[PDB]
């Protein structure tokens, strides 16, 4: 049983301090912090119908795609503010969604333990189911592609899973965490992914293995979404308890805490910049807000949501961002010079 | 998805009647009906336009006026009402499929076209019309344009269409540079402002036939003779 | 300006009459969250009112009674640990807590997952409708009488039928006390907190009964009411 | 009950297999990082408004 | 044809000041909060604001009607502010009773009808109506405009439309004014609460104690209403009555001119009563008044 395994342990804790040395807050403080960083929604697209649960950038930095309750998954065109398309969903939960790295495929997750996989740049002209994956018992919690013959799905059982769509069946299944996984992020070079769950607790794994590489410990409570770093190297953990944390993925620990006291609402997305100078977090205080990378202090709030902010994403050219939220609105926010 | 389009052959110049196009399973609730016609021994030229919820009906002021175009939905099928026709408008003519999303692939499939018989703008020149059918080489076909077509959007509007001796012309290069689905590889565009060139990776027996362009900003659609195979 | 950008702006328009109907039928609908356990037959419930959409977990059962059509999305396939789904179920019009009566054995743990239901975060606010079912296999049950009521809920001897109750003419009296404590059980753990955010209303059900569909659309009826008055500053 | 307590104890002993540095590379390859694609960060240096698409 | 010069030269001042200075901010503050209710989408928020203004403008046409009232009668200034701001402050009340019938009717297809006309309660349909309701109120009551100008007598002037006789396209264009713009909307909120009362009583989740305040409230819209507009339109049928082919005999009725500024002296209540109990009543609305004197104060 257990007779080993708290002994066994000892050297996980200690090997993330006796190694380490001082944060990289105080390392960094050399470094001249960004100013006051204001960004407008140049762009509104008013046209989901209820709260936005997530969205996902286009490949093209100009394509966004959308979900909403009532089973909408809309793929607007960001630079000119039109739908592209709308796509109504048979499992009317989904909880997210995402975009294929070539753009002919939008998969959406949900709360009904499958993955629908459509078709955009179909023969037909019509958007029409291209798969269904099954096998999953919780509810699918984050869907993101790793690329057109094969797809990553974290869901509600504790389980996240790397499918091929052509086949059908679950091509590897991880296992590992104690509760629900509520969100997975998908390395740049789509070879490893992390996957962070309720029980306060992310993990890295291998999309060709089948067993965790990595685990994070150190959140108060459940982990409501992860986003990773543009690097590849490290990814950010936004928590129920407002405490945004970074993860360093080789270092094996965290790395510094990015909180405040005025910040009391928990957080629902994360998302990075290209460079990673600004983190977003789409806290439940009805609003964004942007902070810095390497000194850990907010530098704005995307402020103009009446609802909470629910997803948040950033464009591969790095040149906007997304924010959806509880009130249907999308904004498109950018640098005001 | 099929195309298929009918309608009588010869009929005196007094002879409005109706043309139609009907379509295969498809999304033709959703599709922009292009319509094209293509003079014997000539080159190709519009009638017509119908956009998916028809809004923005637009036609060729050649025959702008008495010629007519509706799209039917539910029953899936173009109806094309044609008055007092002339000896000019005796031609090849076909319907064609075309949407537009931000990246969408226009004027793709092009259905089995009609006859018919009877008793400013961008002007597309193709002076070029004969070319050997020698294989294995890397032949190119030119094409000039009364103006850039390079909108400030970032994106050219220029159409390329191949034609064999008997079939409706399959599209070739959407826009510049951008590949359809059928066409394979061996196809390429390219080009800068108001020079075009439509280029050959290798010759077989399947490149034979007349190419066509169009532009698109305006909305003349007219084309320019190319090079005969 | 383009002519290729300006059928795509009218593509978008047709998207957005689109999404006009749509709004018109999203708000024209309510959203009901099932919840009990797998003694209760939620699903023989659903099967009771009519022949579900089905698609497991949603069960998406759209019905309109007296001309007015709303959608309860019946639940019940995801994990049960925590029900993490209740946060996606919060701004749901009701929630029908549905049990069972025969088996009382899990009406401790029926307790429990009431007591749990009606002081959640997600639901402050959101009304409950008790469907007690299977009443005729309580009813025949206690009529045997092989299992004394009082040994697993002692207070059944103290309990005597209130005179507000309107039993059916063949309903045996401790059938009806039976039946009346059960429901006083719920109702006095509803009656505990929240009492003017929701009021959790009590019926009693079995596997057939026509009139499901009727009873759930004046329930929630009455809980746009109470919402309207609110709202409306009529309160 | 036995089975999750095995996958438990060879995760944790997997996990215990690689190996421990100093953290200060990490940390400096980071900044590295966001210090090298300052540039191209529309919102971090907001881009002229003349070639920005969302105008 | 004299001034009563009774009670009026000192009745007038002494509470119209006070409908100024409590109305003003009130109606104000009242309007900002049916913003605050229509950015929730709530319909309440136009059909409020829309009062609030139309009581403002009779607040704002009311100090210089204070001096109208004594004895410097007209208050000259020509006679564009003897006739259109006369007209706005003959009509205002009509159009708060407009709206407060509006209002009324939003209520009862809102409560007694929970769910069935949602094709009505859109808050598009809100400003549909109200500009409605504005233009229709404009022009059905824009008869004084055209016949009616102010006179001037030896004592002190006459009056901006008072009439001391009244000229008979003035009985039957007041007597239509009268009926059709008080006791038809006054008839529909009465009809609607009842409704609503019926509805509240058919409710389940509601306890007694919230029933019967609502009862109290319903009861108490119909009865200020009535108090503040009642007496002005049976006096002005009473002189209807006497001002039909009767000949106007003036004299007797002279002292019921006094009765006149003391009528539009109750109707000056309304325009302070309509914020107190159609906004200010609401508990969750004076959370809402407290959070908004922080932010205007701390703007």
């Amino acid at each position: 049983l257990r007779q080993e395994a708290e002994q066994l342990k000892n050297q996980i804790r200690d090997a993330r301090k006796a190694c380490a040395d001082a944060t990289l807050s105080q390392i960094t403080n050399n470094i001249d912090p960004v100013g006051r960083i204001q960004m407008r929604t140049r762009r509104t697209l008013r046209g989901h119908l209820a709260k936005i649960y997530a969205m996902h950038w286009g490949t093209d930095s100009r394509l966004l795609v959308s979900a909403s309750q009532d089973g909408k998954l809309i793929i607007w065109d960001s630079y000119t503010t039109n739908k592209v398309h709308a796509i109504p969903l048979r499992s009317s939960w989904v909880m997210t969604c995402a975009y294929a790295p070539s753009g002919n495929y939008v998969a959406c997750g949900g709360l009904d333990n499958i993955c629908s996989i459509y078709n955009l740049k179909t023969r037909e002209g019509n958007v029409r189911v291209s798969r269904e994956l099954a096998g999953h018992t919780g509810y699918l919690s984050c869907c993101r592609f790793l690329d057109d013959n094969q797809i990553v799905t974290s869901s509600g059982d504790t389980t996240c899973a790397l499918w091929d769509i052509e086949t059908g069946q679950q091509t590897t299944t991880f296992t590992g965490h104690t509760g629900d996984v509520m969100s997975l992020s998908l390395a740049p070079d789509t070879r490893l992914f992390v996957s962070g769950a309720c029980d306060a607790s992310a993990k890295l794994w291998d999309v060709r293995e089948g067993m965790c590489r990595q685990t994070f410990t150190g959140h108060e409570s459940d982990i409501n979404a992860i986003c990773f770093f543009p690097n590849g190297n490290a990814f950010a953990t936004g928590s129920d308890d407002a405490t945004c944390r970074l993860f360093d993925l080789r270092a094996d620990q965290e790395l510094m805490t990015y909180s405040h006291d005025n910040i009391i609402c928990g957080i629902t997305s994360v998302s990075f910049s290209k460079s990673g100078r600004l983190l977003l977090a789409g806290y439940d205080d009805f609003n964004c807000n942007v902070w810095d990378a390497l000194k850990a202090d907010r530098a704005g709030v995307l402020a103009g949501h009446d609802n909470r902010v629910s997803c948040l994403g950033v464009t591969d050219d790095g040149m906007a961002v997304a924010t959806g939220s509880w009130d249907s609105f999308l904004k498109i926010w950018n640098g005001s010079s | 998805v099929q195309l298929v389009e009918s309608g009588g052959g010869l009929v005196q110049p007094g002879g409005s009647r109706k043309l139609s196009c009907s379509a295969s399973g498809f999304a033709f609730s959703s599709f922009g009906m292009h319509w094209v016609r293509q003079a014997p021994e000539k080159g190709l030229e519009w009638v017509a336009y119908i956009s998916s919820g028809s809004g923005t009906i637009y036609y060729a002021d050649t025959v702008k006026g008495r010629f007519t175009i509706s799209r039917d939905d539910p029953k899936n099928t173009l109806f094309l009402q044609m008055t007092s026709l002339r000896s000019e408008d005796t031609a090849m003519y076909y319907c064609v499929r075309s949407i537009y999303y931000y990246g969408s692939s226009p004027f793709d499939f092009w259905g089995q076209g009609t006859t018919l018989t009877v008793s400013s703008d961008i002007v597309m020149t193709q002076a070029t019309s004969s070319v050997p059918v020698t294989p294995g080489e890397s032949v190119s076909i030119s094409c000039r344009s009364s103006k850039s077509l390079l909108h400030s959007n970032g994106n050219t509007y220029l159409y390329w269409f191949l034609q064999r001796p008997g079939q409706s012309p399959q599209l070739l290069i959407y826009r510049m540079s951008n590949l359809a689905s059928g066409v394979p590889d061996r196809f390429s565009g390219s080009g800068s402002g108001t020079a075009f060139t439509l280029t050959i990776s290798r010759l077989e027996a399947e490149d034979v036939g007349v190419y066509y362009c169009m532009q698109h900003l305006e909305y003349p659609l007219t084309f320019g003779a190319g090079t005969k195979l | 300006v383009s002519a290729e950008d300006k059928a795509a702006a009218e593509r978008s328009k047709m998207i957005e009459k689109q999404l006009q109907k749509d709004k018109q039928v999203y708000r024209a609908t309510h959203r009901l969250l099932l919840l009990g356990a797998d003694n209760s037959g939620k699903s023989t419930i659903v099967k009771q009112m009519r022949i579900y959409h089905g698609g497991s977990g949603i069960f998406e059962t759209k019905f309109q009674v007296d001309k007015v059509n709303f959608h309860m999305f019946d639940v019940g396939g995801q994990r049960d640990e925590r029900r993490k789904w209740i946060q996606c179920f919060n701004d749901v019009t009701a929630i029908i807590f549905v049990v069972d009566s025969s088996d009382y054995n899990r009406l401790q743990e029926a307790l429990n997952d009431f007591k749990s239901i009606w002081n959640n975060r997600w639901l402050r606010t959101i009304s409950v409708i008790l469907f007690l079912n299977k009443q005729d296999l309580l009813a025949e049950k206690v009529l045997a009488g092989k299992s004394k009521i009082e040994d697993y809920f002692p207070e059944f001897a103290r309990y005597t039928t209130p005179e507000d109750a309107t039993p059916e003419p063949g309903e045996d009296p401790r059938v009806t006390r039976a039946k009346y404590f059960i429901r006083d059980e719920f109702l006095r753990i509803s009656t505990a907190s929240g009492d003017g955010r929701h009021y959790c209303y009590p019926h009693f059900t079995c596997a057939v009964d026509t009139e499901n569909a009727r009873r759930i659309f004046n329930d929630c009826r009455d809980i746009i009411q109470r919402m309207h008055l609110r709202q409306y500053e009529l309160l | 009950s036995i089975a999750q307590a095995r996958k438990l104890v060879e995760q944790l002993k997997m996990e215990a297999n690689i190996d421990r540095i100093k953290v200060s590379k990490a940390a400096a390859d980071l900044m590295a990082y966001c210090e090298a694609h300052a540039k191209e960060d529309p919102l971090l240096t907001p881009v002229p408004a003349s070639e920005n698409p969302f105008r | 044809c004299n001034v009563d010069s009774n009670i009026d030269q000192f009745f007038q001042p002494t509470l119209y000041i006070i409908v100024i200075v409590l109305g003003f901010p009130t109606n104000c503050m009242a309007l900002w909060a049916a913003y605050m209710q229509v950015k929730q989408k709530n319909e309440l928020g136009i059909y409020l604001m829309n009062l609030s203004i139309a009581d403002l403008l009779y607040i704002t046409t009311l100090p210089l009607w204070i001096d109208y009232f004594v004895h410097h009668d007209n208050w000259i200034h020509g006679q564009v502010s003897c006739k259109l701001f006369g007209f706005i402050f003959y009509t205002n009340i009509y159009v708060s009773i407009a709206f407060l019938c509006c209002i009324s009717v939003d209520r009862y297809l809102a409560v007694a009808h929970p769910l069935k006309f949602a094709k009505v309660r859109r808050v598009k349909t809100a400003l549909l109506v109200s500009a409605i309701v504005w233009l229709t109120e404009i022009v059905a009551n824009s008869a004084p405009l055209f016949h009616d100008e102010l006179f001037q007598d030896r004592f002190n002037h006459t009056f901006c439309f008072e009439k001391y006789p009244m000229e008979p396209w003035v009985a039957g264009m007041n007597l239509y004014r009268t009926f059709l713009g008080f006791l038809a909307p006054w008839g529909i909120m009465l009809a609607a609460y009842r409704g609503i009362l019926r509805a509240v009583r058919g409710n389940v989740s509601t306890e007694r104690q919230e029933k019967a305040k609502i009862k109290r409230l319903a009861l108490s819209l119909i009865l200020i209403v009535l108090l503040c507009f009642a007496p002005y339109h049976v006096l002005l049928l009473w002189r209807s009555v006497l001002f039909l082919i009767n000949p106007c005999d003036c004299g007797g009725e002279e002292n019921l001119f006094g009765a006149y500024h003391v009528t539009l002296a109750l109707t000056s209540l309304n325009c302070v009563a309509d914020p107190i109990l159609y906004c200010f009543v609401n508990e969750g609305a004076r959370h809402d008044v407290g959070r908004a004197l922080a932010t205007l104060l701390g703007l």
